[PDB]
């Protein structure tokens, strides 16, 4: 619960990203449209309750200050390891820890997103760490997450 | 920088239903105890009775403490989102 | 009786908010680690770009995950309520 | 997944807790009723998603053989001791251990559907087990799951 000045700084950027209008406040409103924009759908309630958490002075917006108080109570983070290997895990269709790099192809050039088919090649290229045309899935991630 | 890290985890509204369900926790565990064990002679639809209400009372505090949950990742992709200005 | 126990815990709408999510998960995933790692020259405009997206895709999975617990649960209402029958 | 045959009578019983109209079917609608009943509020989707689980067929509806079958799969039931004590834990104002004999009377007779006084009675007879006008809930709560 102590920020740096760099950090302030960047912080009233990310302000910029939730003050929509720019009029100073973040409104309930300004919070529905970007956590939609993050595709997420937090009922009327969850958006008031996410303003009230942090809104100090009670009249029903979030000010910068009350907003870069509020980070600083968070800024301890962790690892995504596991997270990322459970996303990958959606993929294994057999359970068996390995997605085939046919397969991976597929999946990143059709769901989601998607990667074009030479992006895919670089993924790939690191991913199949064997050359087996397998992906060991916890392997890779462990890799990534090094 | 930050790579692939994010913020660590762990209202009137919900503290309301918090106390009022907790209470009926402990009223139906009371009641179905004294109906099961303190009795001489059981009555099955006395304990029917509370086992019903002790499960709604469970699953309502349940269902607060998944909202929580809900609420608090919310707020982390918030906080997720102005971290990446820090990069 | 069953007494104080209740039901042991652990969709096609959902089903594709996962695979998209998910898909997502491991593109950002990849193209962070390629900016960050497989880079000579970092550039923080695309790693930013791609962490957003990196948060946004990890928090949708979270939120399928969240969905699930919460249906698991209120499936687990209706079985208990149906077992104070057995009493 | 193997049923007796009293549960299956006990279980034609459970279904008219549900088949509000008893015209041999759930729907979303009697389900919505029912969950509202007991303190819970899903949405169209999850009421849709609760039948959907377990609707063989596919005619939108939930019929006895469905509701019997499915419960079949989850019989299995586990102790509720922790989140009794969790509970409990809600009145441990000074997060200590204890609830005083007078606090868990004032909880008891106001909060919920309530106690009457002698109701209370008999429950902190019961759970004060030293007699020092306190309530170690976790103690009090291991001896009525026991
Ligand atoms: N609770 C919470 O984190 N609210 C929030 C976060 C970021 C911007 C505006 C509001
Ligand atoms: N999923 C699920 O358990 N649905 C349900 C439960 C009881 C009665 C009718 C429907
Ligand atoms: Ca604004
Ligand atoms: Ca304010
Ligand atoms: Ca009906
Ligand atoms: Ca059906």
């Amino acid at each position: 619960d102590q920020l740096t000045e760099e950090q302030i700084a960047e912080f009233k950027e990310a302000f910029s990203l939730f003050d929509k209008d720019g009029d100073g406040t973040i409104t309930t409103k300004e919070l529905g449209t970007v956590m939609r924009s993050l595709g997420q759908n937090p009922t009327e309630a969850e958006l008031q309750d996410m303003i009230n958490e942090v809104d100090a002075d009670g009249n029903g917006t979030i000010d910068f200050p009350e907003f870069l108080t509020m980070m600083a109570r968070k800024m301890k983070d962790t690892d995504s390891e596991e997270e990322i290997r459970e996303a990958f895990r959606v993929f294994d269709k057999d359970g068996n820890g390995y997605i085939s790099a046919a397969e991976l192809r597929h999946v990143m050039t059709n769901l989601g997103e998607k990667l074009t088919d030479e992006e895919v090649d670089e993924m790939i290229r690191e991913a199949d760490i064997d050359g087996d045309g397998q992906v060991n899935y916890e392997e890779f991630v462990q890799m990534m997450t090094a | 920088g930050r790579k692939l890290e994010l913020t660590k985890a762990e209202d009137t509204q919900l503290t309301k239903r918090v106390k009022n369900a907790a209470a009926n926790v402990l009223r139906e565990t009371w009641l179905i105890y004294k109906n099961t064990k303190l009795v001489k002679k059981i009555d099955h639809a006395k304990v029917r009775k509370h086992q019903r209400k002790f499960l709604q009372a469970i699953h309502q505090l349940r269902s607060v403490k998944m909202e929580q949950r809900k609420l608090n990742d919310q707020a982390n992709t918030l906080v997720d989102l102005a971290k990446t200005q820090l990069e």
